[PDB]
RNA sequence: CCGGUCGGAUUUCCAACGGGGCCUUUCCUUCUGGCUAACCUUGAGUCCUUGUGGCUCUUGGCGAACCAGGACUUUUACUUUGA
């Protein structure tokens, strides 16, 4: 209940959300089985432009499909539990470097560990459960370059108030700029 | 014309171009939820489907294939996807 | 622009944009990966499988709903044919014109539509030999026309 | 163009077009230049003030002149709702 | 930058739809496709009248911006216009041209008919292009009364009309002639209607 | 059939700036198209551009000012030494004080003044004025 | 910029233009020896406010410069500088 949900991570600020995890768990008798066997790796906190903060959960990789079946109806439970926050659900990928010409030969890296193959996934989980329908990258005159993410138009009322916070976490993790844009 | 916004084309003209030659291409087909009077069960079906399908239980013909789009049979109802 | 012709048309399917399942799919990968092998035992190509799967059970692409392609699934379960499928169809087409020739001899025309069909087989066979899915002594011949499939 | 000391040493700098930024030389004898009249609060016209447009020789010959007027004028608030970017 | 007194009067457009001037020809060309509102199921296309007035005040903002009011020239060669040009040029001061244009009259100063204008206003540039083509040699801007079968080469600000009816050719001169005087200060108030009957500008033969 | 992608990604530009348009549409994009474009953009010859992607190889939509006379490509990419830039530059360019020829060089794709003060050389790629 | 003057200093700051360096999920891939400076280990000499202070003495952990054995590691084309 306390050292369960983590994996070698003693820090109180997620121990309380572990405490928050079991408090919704035991009050959910029809769910406490399927809310049980999950875990998460770590967590981090960052501030947004709405005068408040946000949360990013780090989950071990193959448990992503496990989290997504319950992803909706636990999200706002912490939002009413803890205030002025925004909880984000991210996986935890791994990026091998690129072998230079004069380098000692190791096993050849599969494509799923390449730097441009993590970041395009690290958008897609972050905007769950709505879908991306197209992208554009814009090349300015002053040598700077920002992108643009066309989202879908169905469930966006769940997420539309978080789009400023989304630009914070993606800027912090990468160093890139994103303007979300929902056509009709 | 000499000046035109190529990146935000009008939806009224995109409907007329060829399947390939729009901005980002895609299908113009869909899927139907057809029902038979007898078995009263559902079966998804392609629109331009080229094999004459039948229900799994009520072994009765459903959609004759020809040309470019399949023609449905009579005495049946349908609904998009 | 049509090798061994002079036509210039363009008409294929146009693959949709999303690399995910549609929201109107209500099944599992396990409950669909076995209908592929359930028709492989009926002796079907990949080509007949997918069109039968799409027009009946609504799977748009096995590529996206299961993690693999069709032939990869069939190779893992040992249901794979020996000769690759496209090459086999040029062979079967090549005998039907050959069988016509034992009954016809005053056709100067369709003599010179067989040297075209045979020419596309050496093109196919160089590639399959080089990537090594055919053993490097595979050769086609008129005697091996009436030998390996016939 | 100007020398080491600093003074301009052309003969005289020529007029750029306004629809396509070309350059209009001394034998472009279809190079129209057009003024319109500013307006008054009562609804009259000032006799001395203008807004000036210069159109090249070849945006007129192809026939692309009037649309290039409507594009150019509407940025300066002369018209409203007669030209549209997303065609 | 033009106040609400310059907006379209509901009384004004009552004339235009009465005058049947919102019926284009049955074959658009590729340059005038912004001017078409919608096609009728009969086969005709309906001009956008709110566009044909918005590009009507613009021409008068060019005609009023000239020093000498005898440097405008207005031309027709069809029968249907060559009264309306005269009463236009009557009480404005332009130098009208009716009937036949003689060739080489904007070049070749040894003719007696030699002129050196500042604008040119044509009606039907299909069957009138001699004045169009010669003005291309000597830096003369031009204004036309364009149909939807109108070769719009060399032609700047272009009033969309119906060049088939008889009222509709005349009326556009009249509303142009009404508006050019208001800008000069020769009238008093925008909101008062014009004292002259607009049927004066028409054409009639026994 | 389609052999060089860059060679007709610059043939699409000046073919639709001789007619005085303002924007063009390129297809397919490339990693060496974009960097050729990014050196005609830090010198002012073109405006800005956008990259579509459609999961195959994207298109590009470029915005042209008024300032290009010609941009081009040199098709065997030969091997420029370092004493031989100034014979390539006395032949391709209209005058001695403007225009550029750009190179693929072991420290990136750059123009020919920028390669002088870094003291490198490489293979030729094209020109712009 | 500053000259400050019985053209050369620049106290001193600015624009560019090229170069290092670290940190960001991320570059030589290491090993054993000496080996030299360097942090430190049992701990003071050394001399400065008195020191397990370093400097450096003593045992002891090391990275750290150099020689020597290695130890293994796809291969070219082109271009830069040298003999």
């Amino acid at each position: 209940p306390q050292a369960k949900i983590l994996s070698q991570a003693p820090t109180e600020l997620e121990l309380q959300v572990a405490q928050a995890f079991v408090e919704l768990e035991n009050s959910s008798p029809e769910l406490k089985a399927e809310l049980r066997p999950l875990q998460f790796k770590s967590i981090r906190e960052i501030d947004v432009a709405g005068g408040k903060k946000a949360l990013a959960i780090f989950v071990p990789v193959p448990s992503l499909a496990g989290f997504h079946k319950v992803q909706t109806k636990l999200t706002r439970e912490l939002e009413k539990k803890f205030q002025d926050r925004h909880v984000i659900f991210l996986a935890e990928r791994r990026i091998l470097p690129k072998p230079s010409r004069t380098s000692r030969q190791v096993q050849k890296r599969p494509r799923s560990r390449t730097l441009t193959a993590v970041h395009d996934k690290i958008l897609e989980d972050l905007v769950f459960p709505t879908e991306i329908v197209g992208k554009r990258v814009r090349y300015l005159v002053g040598g700077n370059k920002i992108q643009k993410v066309l989202l879908d138009s169905k469930d966006v009322q769940q997420i539309d108030y978080k789009l400023e916070s989304f630009q914070a976490v993606y800027n912090k993790l990468t160093g890139k700029q994103i303007v979300f844009e929902i056509p009709s | 014309v000499l000046v035109q916004d190529l990146l935000h084309p009008t939806a009224a003209s995109e409907a007329r171009k060829h399947k390939l030659k729009t901005l980002v291409q895609g299908p113009r087909s869909y899927f139907l939820d057809v029902k038979c009077p007898g078995c009263l069960n559902i079966t998804t079906v392609f629109s331009h489907a080229q094999t004459a399908v039948t229900c799994e239980s009520c072994s009765t013909i459903l959609c004759t294939p020809t040309g470019g789009k399949a023609k449905l049979s009579e005495g049946t109802s349908f609904r998009r996807k | 622009g049509r090798m061994h012709s002079a036509g210039k048309g363009i008409s294929s399917s146009a693959i949709p944009y999303s690399r995910n399942a549609p929201a109107w799919f209500k099944l599992s990968s396990e409950s669909v990966i076995e209908q592929i092998v359930k028709y492989a035992r009926k002796g079907l190509t990949p080509s007949q499988i997918g069109v039968l799967l799409r027009d009946a059970h609504g799977v748009t692409q096995a590529r996206v709903i299961t993690g693999n392609k069709i032939m990869r699934i069939l190779k893992s379960n040992g249901l794979a044919p020996e000769i690759p499928e496209d090459l086999y169809y040029l062979i079967k087409k090549a005998v039907s014109v050959r069988k016509h020739l034992e009954r016809n001899r005053k056709d100067k025309d369709a003599k010179f539509r067989l040297i075209l069909i045979e020419s596309r087989i050496h093109r196919l066979a160089r590639y399959y030999r080089t990537v090594a899915v055919l053993p490097p002594n595979w050769k086609y011949e008129s005697a091996t026309a009436s030998a390996l499939v016939n | 163009m100007e020398n080491d000391k600093g003074q301009l040493v052309e003969l005289y700098v020529p007029r750029k077009c306004s629809a396509t930024n070309r350059i209009i030389k001394a034998d472009d004898h279809a190079s129209v230049q057009i003024n319109v009249a500013k307006v008054d609060e009562e609804g009259r016209a000032i006799p001395g003030e203008y807004v000036t447009y210069a159109l090249s020789g070849y945006v007129r010959s192809r026939g692309e002149s009037d649309d290039s007027l409507n594009r150019l004028a509407q940025n300066d608030g002369l018209l409203k709702n007669v030209w549209s970017y997303s065609r | 930058s033009l106040p609400a007194t310059f907006d379209l009067t509901p009384e004004d457009a009552q004339l235009l739809l009465a005058a049947n001037t919102h019926l284009g020809a049955r074959n658009v060309q590729v340059h005038q496709e912004p001017y078409v509102f919608n096609a009728r199921p009969d086969g005709v296309h309906v001009i956008n009248v709110g566009k044909t007035w918005e590009k009507l005040v613009l021409a008068a903002r060019i005609i009023a911006a000239i020093p000498n009011p005898e440097d405008v020239v207005a031309i027709s060669s069809r029968t249907f216009g060559q009264r309306a040009v005269l009463k236009f040029a009557a009480h404005t001061g332009a130098t009208p041209i009716a009937g036949r244009f003689t060739p080489g009259s904007f070049t070749n100063y040894i003719t007696r008919s030699f002129k050196e204008p500042r604008l040119v206003i044509v009606t039907d540039p299909r069957s009138d292009a001699q004045a169009i083509k010669e003005a291309s040699y000597v830096n003369i801007p031009v204004i036309a009364l364009t149909d939807l079968d109108s070769p719009s080469e060399f032609v700047d600000v272009a009033i969309p009309c119906n060049n088939r009816g008889k009222h509709s050719i005349g009326l556009i001169w009249y509303l142009l002639a009404r508006e050019v005087l208001r800008l000069r200060g020769a009238l008093v108030d925008r909101t008062q209607p014009w004292s002259i009957m607009p049927d004066l500008y028409f054409y009639r033969f026994p | 059939t389609r052999s060089s992608v860059l060679a007709d990604a610059l043939n699409a530009i000046n073919n639709a700036e001789k007619t005085g348009k303002r924007q063009v549409l390129i297809r397919p994009s490339s990693k060496v198209i974009i960097k050729f474009l990014q050196v005609m953009q830090k010198h002012g010859y073109i405006g800005e551009f956008e990259y579509i992607d459609d999961h195959r190889s994207g298109k590009i939509v470029v915005q042209l000012n008024g300032r290009l006379n010609k941009c081009g490509v040199i098709s065997p990419r030969f091997n420029v030494k370092i004493g031989d830039i100034e014979k390539w530059t006395a032949n391709l360019l209209p005058a001695r004080q403007f225009g550029y020829v750009i190179l693929t060089t072991s420290a990136g794709i750059m123009d020919h003044e920028e390669a002088r003060r870094k003291h490198v050389s490489g293979k030729i790629l094209g020109f712009v004025y």
